[PDB]
């Protein structure tokens, strides 16, 4: 993480798509270092399929400078989080900043 | 005249990671000309036992993902680096790790072996997320002095394939933190002598007085070829 | 860069030093007064020199 | 096979046989420059402060 | 070789009107000048080197074996009246002028 | 390029005065360094005469500097590659000693390189009247836009 | 050649018909095999590893 | 507000302190800043860098140094370069880089 | 033919013009 | 576990006082913590026998003048603490030098005594101008550990004691033929002749083992 810091490090974490950010609100279902399901809060539930939203991160992978692009899940099991949390750290990110 | 030689007085621990040991009876100067040079041979060449080889269930490389667990393998290994452990009359043990349902696994539920003494039971190794999902694992643990990296410990090969034997750098090494503080001891008489207060800090692996006298041990032993100097070739 | 300043901070004399007024054989003693900790390396001496 | 023997080889190969250094803009002569060669483990060169 | 009005000079005319070491130590001067401003140290026998390379052709005026009007190398036409000072005819000649390149 | 020292001595006593370059003020460039490690034209004589103080060519060393400088000598002619006698080439003597050696220049050295690679390198440092350009045009003998006449 | 002929002779090595063309790590290169992928014309047998 | 929260720290305001050198165990002579810095490590790294050849492949159409098993052609030397070693007397170093 | 050549082509420049 | 021990180590000796000894193969960091411990005692803590006390003839104060002598009271003293001496029996012994007359006094100049050896008697003491000029001090040598000056005297001359005129250690990376790197030590002393520098280095690391009695098995 930087130590010493801007505040636009949460910015251009969420706006780069290389975090994972919360489709909708809820509590955390089931936490694993591959997926991450999230059990949507009522309010912001739609009224049929009930559902949750199913977050699949992406593992170690290539990336077009030879670098390594892995996600990593940054909640725990049954967190409390709202839409647009930050749920899982890419790479060169840090519980939603930017540490590069 | 002649001179005069120091001892050890009182070790006083504080935590088992961290203690102050002292040494009283220093002639001028010779409290700094051993502190530099203690704390030269103490941050080096300690031996230490770290984890070396871990071979795991159904998982082939350090890279994957065990279904069931919230850690990469990478992140697991990492985290074995700094298990803090200590053997006794075994230069290398293989501890077997056995947990299954949903919560942390810590330190602590690995199998005791006589020479086994966990010094961080809490110590977590990986949490676990799913009512039934289990992990076995052969945690292969030796006995060493310095750094050695997982690279530097691929050249003999000669057939190590174990597809699933993960090797960890190891960091073979007890000590963190060594600093020493000479504050000038005056016994009774003799005009100006000083003391030695050598503040360390550790893993917990190593009680203070054991780590002190081998530390001492190395230094006249390359000394010995200083005394006399038969121009060897 | 880093040699000069070395050199012009070790060739620099302030006004009142461990060692000032002393007087020496030799560079030889003059090292062995300042590797000691007895001389300041920036303080005004009188040594033999050849 | 990068067999062993080979290093002290290499150090009677090198001792006594320069190897010419060159910086991108070559201006001057001064812009290449022989030395005599110091095995290194590492991939960097190392030069000559003065230089 | 005076100064009829004001304004800067033609080293072709220093060359012509002055010679050859006038425009010379013009030339190292007023380069020297620019780099001297910056702290730039340069021997002025490099800028000489330059200069003598600048003047090395010359255009003929008197005859006798060459072109008259023909501009060549100063290094052929004077090894050329050392071979006619006491070689076949004197011939006559020829007498050049230096030429700024 | 193709410029390289061919002969030893050309064997001509021509040459440059040599003067410090004194611009408007005081002494921006001395005496010393302009005549350094150059030939003399001829021998240099002391205020007074029946003096040799440097004899005829002579390469001027730091000694011969000095001792030119004990003594309150103005003005030296000097033998210049503008003046060498030699054709196709430079004469030693007529060049200078000047390399990463002190001792006076080789037969053989390709002299017109590094004399221009010894010009070009520092020009980094020029500016964008003054500066590089004006450098150039200097080299290029441009005719300036609204010359004197002479 | 000749010479190579009777190389062969000697140590009794049947010279084949084909030329060792695999895939091999560049010099120096060193790290752990994460993945494999086949891609095959339509129309070719898949072999067993495929 | 950098030196009041230095205060909260517990240290100096200067930011430096003394420093001893690990060798010798001596100190260090006036204070030193200590601190901490964010780093980056750009990817220009060295065993990407680094490239040797001896005897490579050659272009066809020029018969010339190329890299075509990654083996690098040879370092490209060019005109400039030529005149550095135009300068200096070396005519065999120069005959050698060009022809053999 | 300059430098470490300077040598060799004066040697050879000479041998022209010659017989 | 168990440990490296180096091995090839050539003393190339420049005069019997001066030397460059080398020792190669020593482990990581290993070649400073001894080349600057063993630096450490051979510039401080160790014995020597050199001029401290000084007693004159004629005169009480450092600001005065001697007749006869073209050499400033400062400037004999600075003579006198290169002036090398060893005692044998004598912990220690007061030299009175007489002589006189136009010319250098030498150290043979002086009084030999049973257990007195003077290691240079063509150390040049101080010269002597014209007509007769009168000198005889008795001057007091002193025993201790180190580099006492003059400055320490409380309740004079700034003792020497130490042989150890300079000493520089370096450390250059050494290495074995399969590992990494090691360090190599380049130990270069000077001294002033009343202990040769190959003794030194053993009683040097010597005094340092000593010290360790209490921790060593
Ligand atoms: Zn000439």
């Amino acid at each position: 993480k930087p130590l010493v810091g801007t505040g636009m490090e949460r910015a251009v974490a969420v706006d780069s798509g290389v975090t994972a950010v919360a489709k909708r609100g809820g509590v955390v279902q089931y936490v694993d270092a591959s997926r991450i399901v999230i059990k949507v809060n009522e309010d912001e539930m739609y009224p049929g399929e009930a559902g949750i939203d199913i977050y699949n991160l992406t593992k170690y992978t290539r990336s077009n400078q030879n670098t390594c692009i892995n996600q990593m899940p940054c909640v725990s099991l049954g967190e409390p989080v709202e839409r647009g949390d930050v749920l899982a750290d890419g790479p060169s990110t840090d519980l939603g900043e930017l540490a590069l | 005249t002649e001179f005069l030689k120091p001892r050890l007085v009182d070790i006083e621990q504080v935590s088992s990671t961290h203690a102050k040991v002292t040494l009283e009876p220093l002639e001028r100067g010779f409290g700094h000309t051993l502190g530099n040079a203690l704390r030269r041979i103490l941050l080096s060449s300690m031996p230490g036992c770290a984890v070396t080889e871990v071979e795991i269930d159904g998982v082939l490389h350090e890279y994957s993902t065990k279904e069931g667990v919230q850690e990469d393998i990478l992140e697991i290994l990492l985290n074995l680096k700094g298990l803090a452990v200590r053997v006794q009359g075994k230069d290398e043990v293989i501890l077997t790790l056995n947990k299954s349902g949903i919560g942390p696994v810590t330190a602590a539920d690995i199998t005791h072996d006589g020479d086994v003494e966990i010094v961080k039971p809490q110590h977590v190794i990986c949490h676990l997320t799913d009512e039934n999902a289990s992990i076995s694992m052969r945690i292969k643990v030796q006995r060493g002095r310095g750094y050695v990296p997982a690279s530097t410990r691929i050249h003999s090969e000669e057939d190590e394939r174990p597809i699933g034997r993960l090797l960890v750098d190891a960091c073979y090494s007890p000590v963190e933190r060594i600093a020493y503080n000479v504050e000038a001891a005056r016994v009774e008489q003799r005009t100006d002598l000083d003391k030695l207060v050598i503040e360390m800090e550790t893993n917990g692996t190593i009680d203070p007085e054991e780590a002190i006298r081998r530390a001492a041990t190395i230094l006249a032993e390359q000394l010995e070829a200083f005394v006399d100097l038969r121009d060897v070739r | 860069q880093d040699v000069v300043l070395g050199l012009y901070y070790m060739t620099r004399d302030c006004v009142n030093a461990k060692g000032e007024g002393m007087v020496l054989t030799g560079p030889k003693e003059a090292e062995r007064l300042y590797r000691s900790g007895l001389a300041s390396l920036h303080a005004r001496v009188k040594v033999r020199i050849t | 096979r990068e067999e062993a023997v080979v290093w002290d080889i290499l150090d009677e190969v090198i001792r006594e046989h320069p190897v010419l250094l060159n910086r991108a803009p070559t201006l001057h002569r001064l812009g290449i420059q022989a030395f005599e060669p110091v095995l290194i483990e590492g991939k960097a060169i190392q030069l000559h402060p003065l230089v | 070789g005076d100064v009829i009005s004001d304004g800067p000079e033609a080293p072709h005319d220093i060359l012509r009107l002055r010679g050859v070491h006038a425009v010379t130590r013009y030339i190292v001067n007023e380069v020297q000048d620019v780099y001297r401003l910056q702290g730039v140290k340069i021997n002025d026998k490099h800028i000489e080197v330059i200069v003598r390379q600048m003047l090395r052709k010359a255009t003929i005026v008197n005859a006798g074996s060459s072109d008259f009007l023909e501009g060549e190398q100063v290094e052929y036409s004077r090894v050329k009246i050392a071979n006619r000072e006491l070689e076949a005819n004197g011939k006559v000649g020829a007498t050049y002028s230096r030429d700024l390149l | 390029q193709d410029l390289v020292v061919t002969e030893d001595d050309c064997g001509t006593h021509e040459g440059i005065m040599m003067t410090p370059v004194i611009e408007g003020g005081d002494v921006k460039e001395p005496l010393r360094d302009r005549v350094l490690g150059r030939v003399t034209a001829e021998d240099v004589l002391k205020p007074g005469t029946a003096d040799i103080l440097v004899p005829r060519n002579t390469l001027l060393h730091e000694q011969w500097c000095d001792l030119l400088e004990e003594n309150s000598v103005d003005a030296v002619k000097v033998r210049s590659v503008v003046s060498c006698d030699t054709d196709f080439g430079v004469c030693a003597h007529c060049y200078g000693r000047d390399l990463a050696r002190g001792h006076i220049i080789n037969k053989g050295e390709a002299i017109g390189v590094i004399a221009a690679q010894s010009i070009g390198e520092p020009g980094t440092q020029l500016t964008m009247t003054g500066g590089l350009p004006r450098v150039a045009d200097l080299f290029e003998a441009r005719r300036p836009k609204e010359p004197a006449i002479l | 050649t000749p010479e190579e002929k009777l190389l062969r002779a000697i140590f009794g090595e049947k010279a084949s018909d084909v030329k060792d063309s695999s895939l091999r790590v560049p010099n120096g290169v060193s790290g752990t095999v994460i993945d494999v992928q086949v891609f095959t014309r339509d129309g070719v047998e898949k072999d067993k590893r495929a | 507000e950098i030196k009041e929260l230095l205060k909260l720290g517990d240290l100096p305001t200067s930011g430096q302190i003394r420093l001893y050198d690990g060798r010798t165990g001596e100190q260090f002579e006036r204070p030193v800043t200590v601190g901490y810095m964010y780093m980056l490590k750009l990817n220009h790294l060295v065993d990407d860098k680094m490239h040797a050849r001896s005897t490579g492949s050659y272009s066809l159409v020029t018969q010339q140094p190329l890299g075509g098993k990654a083996q690098f052609g040879g370092q490209r030397f060019g005109e400039m370069e030529v005149w550095a070693l135009e300068a200096y007397g070396a005519a065999y170093t120069l005959q050698e880089m060009l022809t053999v | 033919p300059a430098g470490t050549g300077y040598a060799y082509h004066q040697d050879r420049m000479r041998r022209r013009a010659a017989g």
